[PDB]
């Protein structure tokens, strides 16, 4: 039973019908339409110009075409560097790919006279890289700018996550200039286009695959916040393992990991009375709403213990133990903020994940605590 | 208080503001402005008699003068000097002021290699060597036939790297030298506050008025104001998900519902009812993770009842109402 | 505070002498036991409390009382039940219960 | 008419009485004709075919009949 | 590897093998388990598909520290060798600078020293190109976070291409990483499985102190009267009270669930009735015994118990006279943070508030050393030695100005603490 679903994890889309139409001179060798192709994240989109590049070199003619990721660069030199990789020749590198007319000189091609198109992967590491119109919106600039006479044209087809981008460009540039124009997005598939993909990549169907209006269940109660029905079916590929290991079901195992305390587990974290007693004195002490010291809130443990004797005062010592008792199931935290009089010195300030709403209803049960309030 | 704001304008999006713009800077006034630039043109014959002296010409004067520089320079001026001195023709070197990525380094490294390297001057290149190097190069220069060999053009010299004290100083000392021809463009009302008695003592300079009242175009582009957030956020709705519109849009109504400041704004236990009686939000979680996304592109606001307020206008957000969410 | 009332004086602790003597009076008794004091106390503090209307075995008792229902319960009528027929007094558990608090149990 | 019959089950999958977003259909048929409004429900097929407008509106499904999803 | 064989000596004379000492050798924390017993397979079950399919997928669990993470993982690569693959403990902490784990990865493929730049241009160009196997543990996520995120891109973006030949395993310190920390862009990447380690139980931390205590519990040793030596004259047996194992168990489990906790109290505990068997006997070093449930109710109030308080009392009388005037000012203003000269004009005015009483055999000493000759001090004698002391002790805290008046001083310690214990 294993082989069905062993190979379950792993043209073709509606997107690249779109894009051919924006390549209409890429198989008549002219400069094709103007590709700057944006999207929200998580939504192929890395891959899906990957699949159109992928599908046009293995479709075509002299046959170049190079595409580079720009992530560990920060500097617009070895980009076009990258681009005489597929050349495998020799030359002087260095002068020629760092300044704007440096590139000109690079673009005469030698064997057969088809015209070359870059891709430029990721290119938001160096839109949201150094300082905006110093170095990288300069950058951006210098990429886009294709005045050049002859039809060989350094075309850009670059990606980016969030669209602010547009609007940094200078109204020069917003002058139907270069790449700009075709804004292509994509808006995120709800399930009208992604999971008919997913019946197509159920090729090799096993008998079992599950009701597939469950999977289509799944697609709808999926689509509130998401991009990646695969990777939203490498839940469900973890969830059809769940029913090898017993021999949206996890859907459901994994919001309860994630809703509970407030409404029912706050008392499962206090078995102690007394943790619920010291509960309410943090928040007694976020009245001073400052930073709320593992001592200041020590004072207001002793003077109202004091006042009211429920217990005998306790040691700090056992007050640091007890507020990590509260640390570890989820409640409240404590970061080592700041405080500046010698050094950089760490006073540890806490912050509390409940409300009074969700607090009064757990006290009103308890009037050991009603002295206190 | 009750003034009147940019926030309360009817505002204008991209496309249709350039384009306007672009019919009145090459439509308004063009009779005059040429019938300017043909009487201005008589003075071309005295400003290439005076450059001989080395006299480092200064243009002042309202309105961009970066066309007539061009014009001035490169037509102009350097094939006459070069025709008059008996082939290519003088070397121009501009310097777009205006572009606020000029260095003192790179721009030198230009000129030492555009003037002549008759001898090992890397030798010289050790560590600010700069004034050093010209050093040598200025005493070598007296001594030698009088004629120019280069005109550079600094545009916009109250530019915003090159206004920069050590570059300024930089630019003192190559105007002493009589084989460069130095005519440079300012803009600013406060521009002679940049030289003393030393540095024109260095530089000589002489004046003329050059008013055409132009519009600066490349000279906008780097500078922006408000129109260059309400419209920041205007975008990213355009690509979200379709449940993001509808719980914006309940989120819209409500903090509408009473400028758009914080006492319009809504609770959150009671928004996460509101969005719970239109099935769209489960719970908290559920609601927050999405509400996120409107947080980190800084979409709204919160402050303290828990009110989450929409920090735009209430005449923007019914303009974000008919338009994007309907 | 608001529902406070006197303070302690040393006239309070020499009543409670004098009726803790009362209790081994009562009882024909030559000494004073750890009795008449735990008696004495309660009885001081239930005269004001109608305005709101030696550990080791004892632990281990309470474990064995655990081992039927598994309650952790804040105040007790059948706990103290089977500690009364071995040999401690009311005083001793009542210590018992405040310490223990800091076992979390 | 249909918004407020669907908005008692809001407030009424507030409560964890179905337990997840799956729920049986029993559990429709006490929270119809048990629930408030009276003689507003419609045919066997026709709030039947009311429960599909929500399921049109992408809010809740119908699934392994015994039970929704 | 080489100098292990250098690290051996010869000569080890005989060294006395006690009752506790065979019990810390299996206390060690070194050496199938039953806490985390089926999510070992949530974990193995989702590797043992990707690594007999060659594909590249990620596995991202989280917990606190001393949950097993550190120790599950390498259970599951630990079987999977009799069944590919080059294994890496590619540690976050353990990276000096966080560029420096690309090193390792290119060095861990054919043995070349190469630049974290030059390493992620190969690896890179392994990544999209060999035709068809790399199981990678990133440990401690916190250390390679901190800079600009460039970094933790990257290893999950290897994991994105279909020709690549590696399996990612993610142990954090929290699930709220992604979405505290990372981008969203990262968040699609890291995938929705988050598989969660809770805390142990106090019902299991009893079962996984008798997998150290298996062939040892109530076991019996032969011993000789005269040195104290065990062999696994007489023949001892050695019980261990599981009540206090289990009153080990319910505070551990309460607080953190830590294994190395509940461990670690067992150990600490098992050396007290060591050193007090070797008070009342004395073998040195060259009936039935037990251990009571005393041992750890001593053990792990030890872990909690202070000394400041004790500190302060065993301080000088100077000190003692410091703070008692710092508290002063924090009464009298309210303002719990007070000029270092107005504590100079305090412990003056302090002298003379006091009547003609001792106060006058201190006020002598207090401001010279005996010796009428010298004398007229402003400020008291060691002034600066206190405060001094009090700064380096980490009760008392001065910011740092070249004024010797006006500097503030701020406490560090609770002030209510530092009442209570003036009091003695
Ligand atoms: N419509 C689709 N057709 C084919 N494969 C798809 C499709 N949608 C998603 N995928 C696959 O699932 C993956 C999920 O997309 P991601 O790579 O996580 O997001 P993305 O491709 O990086 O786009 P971003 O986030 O805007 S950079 C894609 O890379 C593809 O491998
Ligand atoms: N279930 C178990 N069975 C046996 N020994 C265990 C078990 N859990 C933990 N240990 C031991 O306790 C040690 C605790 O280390 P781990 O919990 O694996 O590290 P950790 O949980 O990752 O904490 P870190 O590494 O600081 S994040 C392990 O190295 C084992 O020696």
């Amino acid at each position: 039973k294993a082989l069905l679903q062993k190979s379950s994890e792993l043209a073709r889309t509606a997107e690249y019908e779109q894009v051919m139409n924006f390549l209409a001179k890429a198989i008549s060798e002219h400069r094709s339409d103007s590709l700057y192709i944006t999207g929200p994240p998580g939504t192929g989109k890395t891959a899906q110009l990957d699949m159109i590049i992928r599908q046009k070199f293995q479709s075509l003619e002299s046959v170049a075409v190079t595409s580079i990721n720009c992530i560990s660069l920060g500097e617009p030199s070895s980009i076009f560097q990258k681009i005489f990789d597929s050349f495998q020749d020799l030359n002087g590198p260095t002068l020629q790919i760092k300044n704007m007319q440096h590139l000109q000189k690079f673009l005469e091609p030698y064997h057969k006279k088809t015209t070359f198109v870059v891709v430029l992967d990721e290119m938001d590491r160096l839109l949201h890289a150094n300082t905006s119109e110093t170095q990288s919106v300069r950058t951006i600039l210098e990429l886009f700018l294709l005045a050049k006479l002859p039809t060989v044209s350094f075309v850009l087809i670059g990606m980016a996550n969030s669209l602010d981008m547009k609007d940094r460009f200078l109204s020069r540039l917003n002058l139907d200039r270069g790449l700009l124009p075709q804004t292509i997005v994509f808006q995120p598939y709800t399930a009208e286009q992604m999971y008919e993909i997913v019946i197509q990549k159920m090729s090799s169907l096993p008998t079992i695959i599950f009701q597939p209006m469950a999977i289509k269940f799944a697609a709808k109660k999926c689509a509130g916040n998401t991009g990646d029905l695969r990777k939203l079916f490498d839940v469900l590929r973890g969830s059809i393992e769940i029913y090898e290991l017993e021999k949206l079901n996890y859907i459901a195992k994994v919001f309860s990991k994630f809703v509970n305390n407030n409404s029912t587990r706050t008392r499962i974290a206090k078995l102690n009375i007394q943790q619920k007693l010291i509960l309410c004195t943090i928040i007694q002490s976020l009245k001073l709403n400052s930073d709320a010291t593992i001592d200041e809130s020590f004072d207001h443990y002793i003077k109202a213990i004091t006042k009211t004797d429920t217990l005998a005062p306790l040691q700090r010592n056992e007050f640091l133990e007890i507020c990590t008792i509260l640390e570890t199931c989820g409640l409240v935290s404590i970061k080592k903020t700041k405080c500046k009089g010698k050094t950089k010195r760490f006073v540890d300030k806490i912050d509390v994940d409940l409300d009074m709403r969700e607090f009064y209803d757990e006290m009103t049960k308890i009037s050991i605590l009603k002295p206190f309030l | 208080k009750s003034r009147h704001t940019m926030s309360m304008a009817p505002d204008v999006t991209r496309e249709e503001f350039s384009l306007v713009s672009n019919f009145f800077n090459e439509n308004f006034q063009k009779r005059p402005r040429q019938k300017l630039f043909e009487i201005q043109k008589k003075m071309f014959p005295q400003y290439w008699f005076e450059l001989t002296q080395g006299f480092s010409l200064l243009f002042y004067g309202v309105g961009s003068k970066r066309n007539f520089l061009e014009e001035f320079a490169i037509d102009y001026l350097s094939p006459k000097i070069a025709y008059s001195q008996l082939v290519n023709s003088i070397p121009c070197l501009i310097l777009n002021g205006y572009n606020p990525s000029c260095n003192y380094r790179d721009v030198f490294k230009e000129i030492t290699d555009l003037l002549v390297p008759a001898e090992l001057t890397r030798s010289e290149t050790k560590g600010n060597h700069v004034i050093l190097q010209i050093q040598k190069m200025i005493d070598f220069y007296k001594n030698q036939p009088l004629d120019i060999k280069l005109i550079l053009v600094v545009h916009n010299l109250d530019g915003p790297s090159i206004r920069k004290n050590t570059f300024q100083t930089m630019l003192s000392f190559l105007s002493v030298i009589r084989q460069i021809a130095i005519v440079a463009s300012t803009d600013h009302i406060y521009a002679p506050l940049l030289w003393d008695n030393m540095k024109a003592q260095n530089y000589n300079f002489v004046f003329h008025d050059i008013s055409n009242f132009e519009p600066s175009t490349v000279e906008s582009t780097f500078q922006d104001v408000m129109k260059m957030g309400a419209e920041g956020a205007k975008y990213v709705l355009q690509s979200l998900t379709v449940n993001s519109k509808k719980m914006y849009k309940l989120l819209i109504e409500t903090q509408m519902q009473n400028r758009g400041t914080q006492r319009t704004g809504v609770e959150l236990k009671l928004f996460n009812h509101l969005c719970a009686a239109d099935f769209i939000a489960s719970n908290e979680i559920a609601l927050r993770s999405m509400l996120r996304e409107f947080i980190e592109h800084k979409m709204a606001n919160i402050t303290k009842m828990e009110i989450i307020w929409v920090p735009y206008t209430y005449a923007e957000l019914e303009k974000l109402l008919k338009t994007v969410l309907n | 505070s608001k529902f406070s009332f006197g303070q302690a004086t040393p006239r309070t602790l020499l009543g409670i002498i004098r009726l803790s003597q009362a209790l081994a009076k009562l009882r024909l008794a030559d000494m004073v036991d750890i009795d008449d004091v735990e008696e004495a106390l309660r009885l001081v503090r239930v005269s004001k409390e109608s305005l709101y209307q030696p550990t080791t075995k004892i632990f281990t008792i309470i474990k064995k009382m655990l081992q039927e229902t598994g309650k952790n319960t804040l105040s007790y009528e059948n706990i103290v039940k089977t500690v009364r027929l071995r040999g401690f007094t009311m005083l001793q558990l009542s210590n018992c219960i405040q310490e223990y608090s800091y076992l979390n149990v | 008419r249909l918004s407020l019959i669907s908005g008692i089950i809001a407030r009424l999958m507030q409560t964890e009485i179905f337990e997840e977003e799956s729920y049986p259909v029993a559990s429709l048929f006490e929270r119809i004709n048990e629930e408030l409004p009276e003689e507003e429900k419609f045919s066997a097929q026709e709030y039947l075919a009311g429960l599909k407008i929500m399921s049109d509106r992408n809010n809740l499904m119908v699934a392994d009949d015994k039970v929704w999803r | 590897s080489r100098f292990e064989n250098k690290l051996k000596t010869t000569q080890k004379h005989q060294i006395v093998e006690t009752i506790f000492s065979k019990v810390k050798k299996q206390l060690n924390s070194s050496y199938y388990l039953p806490a985390r017993e089926n999510e070992f397979a949530s974990i193995y079950l989702s590797a043992y598909s990707a690594i007999e399919s060659d594909s590249a997928t990620t596995i991202y669990v989280a917990g606190t520290p001393g949950v097993g993470k550190t120790l599950t993982v390498r259970e599951v690569v630990k079987e999977l060798l009799s069944s590919d693959f080059l294994y890496v403990e590619i540690n976050g902490l353990k990276m000096v600078k966080p560029t420096d784990c690309y090193e390792t990865l290119w060095n861990k493929v054919s043995g070349e020293r190469l630049t974290w730049a030059a390493s992620m241009e190969s690896l890179e160009f392994y990544f999209k190109r060999v035709p068809k196997t790399i199981v990678v543990l990133l440990d401690e996520l916190d250390a390679m976070v901190t800079k600009s995120q460039d970094i933790m891109y990257n290893f999950f973006n290897w994991t994105t291409y279909e020709n690549a030949k590696l399996i990612v395993i993610a142990v954090a310190n929290t699930m709220d990483l992604p979405e505290r920390q990372l981008g969203n862009k990262i968040t699609s990447r890291i995938g929705f499985t988050r598989i969660m380690f809770t805390g142990y139980t106090h019902e299991e931390l009893k079962n996984i102190i008798d997998l150290r205590l298996k062939g040892l519990n109530d076991s019996f040793f032969y011993v000789d009267t005269k040195t104290g030596n065990a062999i696994l004259v007489r023949k001892v047996r050695l019980r261990m009270s599981a009540d206090a194992i289990e009153i080990a168990s319910r505070k551990v489990a309460s607080v953190s669930g830590d294994a190395r906790r509940a461990l670690k109290v067992c150990k600490r505990a098992a050396e007290i009735a060591e050193k007090h068997y070797m008070a009342k006997h004395g073998y040195g070093y060259d009936g039935v015994q037990t251990v009571h449930i005393t041992h750890v109710m001593k053990a792990l109030n030890e872990t909690l118990n202070s000394h400041v308080i004790t500190f302060m009392t065993r301080l000088s009388f100077t000190a003692k006279l410091f703070i008692y005037a710092l508290l002063n000012l924090m009464k009298k203003n309210g303002s719990q943070e007070q000029e270092l000269g107005d504590i100079v004009d305090e412990i003056k005015l302090l002298i003379e508030v006091n009547g003609s009483n001792f106060v006058m055999e201190i006020a002598k000493t207090l401001f010279q050393q005996g010796s009428d000759n010298i004398s007229e001090q402003l400020r008291i004698i060691s002034w600066d030695f206190v405060l001094n002391q009090l700064l380096d002790a980490g009760i008392l805290f001065k910011q740092t100005m070249k004024n010797d008046r006006i500097c503030c001083v701020k406490l560090n310690i609770s002030v209510e603490e530092a009442k209570r214990a003036m009091n003695e």
